[PDB]
DNA sequence: TGTCGCTAAGTTCACGCAGTATCCTGT
């Protein structure tokens, strides 16, 4: 009678039926031997509300407290008399629940007796601020249904379940091939110790041309590769994908080149084509229907792809969309609105994989194009098909053929991105680390997860959680830097966690710290037990060691490196962001005050280190708010080394858990401003053998809004100056080489790709203040205007400064690299690259260097040194 | 025309508000810019050359302890300006009565504008009994000033001063009341 | 419909303050 399967999603409607919350997930089959979707309608999910007693009778507010005692008995009679009456509520369980608060509410006792009460879901709900005679306050009152269930029966994340008698479902309900019906939550169990199963993993990919007339979108081809095994829980399979299908749809207006047939026939018997757009949707949900996927995956899938397909289904009217989800419905979501939580319900049950979202999420770049990422992680080159010449591509069969292929290319590479990013087991462990939904995990943002792991932490440990909601204060310490080069050993020591670390040390949690509703609160007392936060800070802490002493294990392939470094990074961002959402003004756990006493303590301890090391008669340099550079004033590195340990354990012996490590060692530094530097990181590799790798952190160069001609030049100027070579030679070689550059540019020798600048946008183009026309707003600008896929926020733009003769502000005349590659009129501005671009480069690099000076600059570069 | 007769026309000729504005500058060898204005399209009218007009003020004001290459480098400008050798080249008509009347208003440390409308009429009655002007003809003047008739007062002041019973024209510009005075006297 | 925090150098613009130059008004 058991029924165990293993859950990925959770999809709920808390108005379409109310107290049902859906679970969809895969169960095993004997018959066909194979793990097979199916969906599990938790019903009658009762709401459940926590009413706090009184300490006295209080005549409505109006007469005061009389001091009359309230007893539970007296509570409920008031519940069944006044509420119960007055809001049309027939039916409740009541019980007494003894209890612990410590959230943001005044006047809350710390452990109180609640009376709980439950009631169904379909009966009218109570409001927030309800009182009465005998209570204060209701609580839970919003908590939605799908949030009671994950709660109150301790599921964490993806799991395998078990469930004590099914009922059939009367009628179908969803799209999978098994359907069961729970009763009750209280019917539900998790069962540890078992293996994730494999899952069905679908990448997708659409080219589509924008209608001319109606200025919108019609999708022309769609390819996807499906993967029926991708594992959860080892290594990503090779090769990545098992199978694919493929669909072409012939332009309403342009007809095939009479040759269409005999090229499908001698290419292959796996592509559809289809007369129009709406065979072509029909075939792609009855396709998603068979092969049932899990996790469907793209490039901003959430952004453009997952919402062009669902308005092209509106707009097309393709008979029954629920397919493009799992359950069955008749309303499509409405669509439009901010962000895709719309687009995610549209596809209740599958979750999305935007590569563009783990991407940011993870890994940084210059730009996220797919062209970029492309380029960044698999290192290879991806052929961008002009917008243009995709209209015109239905002319050649040869041609159809080749957007077909570059349609599948982009796929296979969107695939093998996912795969070496290791995007889908790392979005499974961070879920179960911290306790919500998969789908949700899967679209960023980190407020969610710290928000459902100390729900978790703190629903376990019988407390009391808060409603769900309907520059600010001193922060880290930056030391004032002694600027200038240095040639002697230079070491870097660093803080590990530094604010984990001071919250476990110094039980900062919420159960601890005595708030009061912008001043510093008072350390918690040392004797109190370790509080939720704590431990669970700790817990996360944990497992980041034991991923960075995996790590550490010698011999160990370079990807299954990349990987590790990865997830490490992965980790310590959890704790950071655990940490943040403590400052969060819209967090359901906001606690300013808890972020200023860790903020408080992180300055404390890096001020009282800087004067330990201080007292140790060393020189101190730097430090950003857990690290401090220290002078050695020697050379043999034994003799750094040494000192290093010596330092290290002086300054560990004052921290119960607190550590510092050698963050690194320097044989040359650069020191320019506050959080910029350059050095030579010193690698030793045995026998006293000490390798060099040249490290830039905050320069100028290591910024995507400065040209690829200064990041080059930097780059070499900075190598020439860490080196060991003479400073006089080392001086004539910048300025020989300042000079070639100079004589390259006048005379066009540097190729256009390495003029160009990024810039990021942050709102749309039109919700920016129309406040000139900075480059990159005027460029997105432009970009909208001809007929090219739009350019929304968080989107890298890439602008090249040219000349038109508009005499303007140099600002103004911002213009793209497609168009000064197209238009006759425009040519690249000499001057300004070489006075305003490259010149303040070399001039901050240079400034402590003696021999070179910003009239030396201009002058070698080639411009006049009159404005210099 | 000569500069050393301008002071004799100041004594005669020129209507009383051109004599309160010789009389300032002077006094203090320097005009604020309205009363340059006024003075030099007056003295413009009157026939003063570029040349003239240009050692005169150059003469003028260096007494006000003002180096010499100060005058050259500002107030050559305006000159040439005002005689439309410069910039649009225009040559500037001298203002007219109505003009000064409705021109700017002077304020204090200003001796621009019409005395008969920018002089309180106990300092109208003392300028009057300076200038030897019988008490029947101050009083004449100043009822013709509070009749708001100025240019009747002015033409009052015409009659008495060149012993005439009726001016026998309509003054409405100053250079006209310096041409008519011309006319009598010469 | 939620979109972690603070700190800090840096670019582009919008304005004080002072200095230089040219251009005005009328009938
Ligand atoms: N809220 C928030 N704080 C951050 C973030 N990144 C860094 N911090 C702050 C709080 C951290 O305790 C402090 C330490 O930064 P580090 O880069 O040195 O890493 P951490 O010390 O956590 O570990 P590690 O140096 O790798 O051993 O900086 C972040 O992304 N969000
Ligand atoms: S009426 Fe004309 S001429 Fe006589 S004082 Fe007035 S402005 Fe001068
Ligand atoms: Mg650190
Ligand atoms: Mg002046």
């Amino acid at each position: 009678q058991v029924f165990r399967f293993y859950w990925l999603d959770a999809y709920e409607d808390q108005y379409s039926q109310p107290g049902v919350v859906y679970l969809f997930g895969k169960v095993w089959i004997e018959s066909a031997d194979a793990y097979v979707s199916c969906c599990v309608s938790v019903k009658n999910i009762e709401r459940t509300v926590y009413l706090l007693p009184r300490e006295n009778r209080v005549q409505l507010s109006t007469g005061k407290d009389t001091g009359a005692p309230v007893s539970m008995m007296h509570v409920y009679q008031e519940f069944n008399e006044a509420v119960a009456e007055k809001y049309k509520i027939m039916k409740f369980k009541s019980k007494k629940v003894d209890k612990d608060y410590a959230f943001e509410i005044p006047d809350v006792p710390a452990s109180s007796e609640y009376l709980e009460v439950r009631y169904s879901a379909d009966s009218p709900q109570l409001p927030q601020d309800l009182k009465g005679e005998t209570f204060s306050h209701v609580f839970g009152t919003n908590t939605s249904s799908l949030e009671l269930f994950l709660l109150s029966r301790k599921i964490k994340g993806p799991s395998w379940l078990e469930i004590k008698s099914p009922q059939l479902s009367s009628q179908p309900m969803s799209w999978c091939k098994v359907e069961a019906v729970v009763t009750r939550p209280d019917q539900v169990s998790v069962v540890k110790d078992l293996a994730p199963p494999p899952v069905v993993v679908l990448s997708l990919s659409m080219k589509t041309v924008q209608n001319a007339k109606t200025h919108q979108n019609e999708i022309v081809a769609i390819a996807a590769l499906v993967h029926h095994t991708f594992p959860l829980d080892k290594a990503p399979p090779q090769p990545p994908f098992q199978t694919h299908f493929c669909v072409l749809s012939k332009l309403n207006d342009c007809i095939f080149p009479y040759d269409y047939n005999e090229a499908v026939k001698q290419k292959n018997a796996n592509i559809e084509i289809a007369l129009t757009e709406r065979t072509l949707l029909g075939f792609f949900l009855a396709k998603i229907h068979k092969i049932d996927p899990d996790v469907i995956v793209g490039h901003d899938i959430y952004g453009f792809d997952l919402e062009v397909l669902l308005q092209r289904i509106n707009s097309c009217k393709v008979p029954f969309w629920s397919k493009i989800g799992r359950l069955r419905r008749s309303v499509m979501p409405k669509l439009g609105g901010r962000s895709g939580f719309a687009e995610r319900n549209a596809a209740c049950g599958r979750i999305i994989c935007d590569i563009e979202i783990s991407a940011k999420e993870l890994i940084r770049c210059k730009s996220y194009h797919l062209s970029e990422l492309v380029h960044q992680i698999l290192k290879a080159e991806r052929v961008v098909i002009p917008p243009e010449n995709i209209r015109n591509a239905y002319n050649d069969s040869v041609h159809l053929l080749y957007m077909l292929e570059n349609t599948w290319i982009d796929a296979k590479f969107i695939l093998q991105i996912m795969c070496e990013l290791n995007v889908l087991p790392l979005a499974l462990q961070i879920t179960n680390i911290a306790g919500n939904v998969m789908s949700r995990t899967l679209m960023g943002g980190r407020s969610e997860r710290n928000e459902y792991l100390l729900l978790h932490a703190f629903t376990e440990n019988n407390f009391i959680v808060p409603d769900k909601p309907v520059a600010a204060y001193a922060g880290g310490l930056v030391l004032e830097p002694k600027v200038g080069f240095y040639d002697k050993f230079i070491l870097l020591l660093d803080f590990n966690s530094l604010y984990p670390s001071i919250i476990q040390e110094y039980n900062i949690c919420f159960t601890t710290v005595h708030r009061e509703a912008d001043e510093i609160p008072e350390l918690p007392h040392s004797d109190l037990e370790m509080g939720i936060l704590p431990r669970e800070i700790r817990k996360l802490v944990e497992r980041r060691r034991h991923v960075k002493q995996l790590m550490k294990q010698p011999d160990l392939n370079p990807d299954l490196y990349l990987q590790y470094d990865i997830r490490q990074k992965a980790l310590k961002l959890t704790a950071n962001s655990m940490y943040g959402c403590l400052g969060f003004s819209y967090s359901r756990f906001y606690a300013k005050p808890l972020a200023a006493l860790v903020t408080h303590q992180g300055r404390e301890i890096l001020l009282h280190t800087k004067e330990m090391v201080q007292k140790m008669n060393l020189e101190v340099i730097y430090g950003d708010t857990d690290s401090i550079m220290i002078n050695t004033n020697c050379n043999n590195l034994e003799e750094v080394f040494k000192l290093g340990n010596r330092v290290k354990s002086e300054i560990n012996k004052s921290y119960k858990l607190l550590e510092i490590d050698i963050d690194g060692i320097f044989k040359s530094l650069l020191l320019l401003k506050k959080k910029k530097y350059a050095a030579l990181t010193v690698e030793p590799t045995g026998d006293g053998k000490y390798v060099t790798k040249q490290e830039l952190k905050g320069l100028d160069i290591v910024r995507r809004d400065w040209c690829e001609l200064a990041k080059q030049a930097g780059n070499y100027v900075i190598s020439q100056i860490l080196s060991d070579q003479p400073r006089d030679s080392i001086v004539e070689n910048i300025q020989k080489k300042l000079t070639e550059i100079g004589e390259n540019v006048t005379n066009g020798t540097v190729p256009i790709t390495q003029y160009e600048i990024n810039k990021a946008l942050t709102k749309d183009p039109q919700d920016y203040p129309d406040k000139k026309s900075l480059p990159h707003v005027h460029v997105a600008l432009w970009i909208n205007s001809q007929g090219g896929r739009k350019v929304k926020a968080g989107d890298t733009i890439s602008y090249v400064i040219c000349q038109d003769g508009s005499n303007l502000s140099a600002s103004q005349r911002a213009y793209a690299q497609e168009q000064l590659q197209k238009q006759e009129n425009l040519s690249i501005d000499t001057q300004y690259y070489l006075s305003q671009q490259v010149h303040p480069v070399v001039a901050r690099i240079c400034e402590p260097i003696d021999g070179i000076d910003s009239a030396l600059i201009a002058m070698w570069l080639g411009l006049d040194p009159s404005q210099f | 025309i000569s500069l050393e007769q301008i002071d004799g026309f100041a004594a005669k000729s020129f209507p009383l508000c051109m004599r309160q504005l010789h009389k300032s500058l002077r006094e203090n060898h320097h005009l604020r810019h309205g009363g340059r204005m006024q003075y030099g399209l007056f003295l413009k009218g009157i026939g003063l050359t570029l040349e003239q007009a240009l050692q005169f003020w150059r003469l003028e004001f260096t007494k006000g302890k003002v180096d010499s290459e100060k005058f050259d480098k500002v107030y050559a400008y305006s000159i040439r300006h005002n005689y439309g050798k410069e910039g649009k080249r225009t040559d500037y008509t001298p203002y007219s009565c109505m003009k000064v009347i409705l021109s700017n208003p002077p304020s204090q440390g200003d001796y621009h504008g019409c005395p008969f409308r920018h002089s309180d009429p106990e300092l109208l009655k003392q300028k009057l009994q300076s200038f030897k002007v019988p008490s029947s003809g101050i009083n004449q003047i100043l009822e013709l000033v509070k009749g708001m008739h100025y240019q009747l007062a002015c033409q009052k002041y015409f009659e008495l001063t060149h012993s005439v019973d009726d001016c026998g024209f309509s003054l409405n510009h100053p250079n006209q009341y310096f041409a008519e005075s011309q006319k009598l006297l010469t």
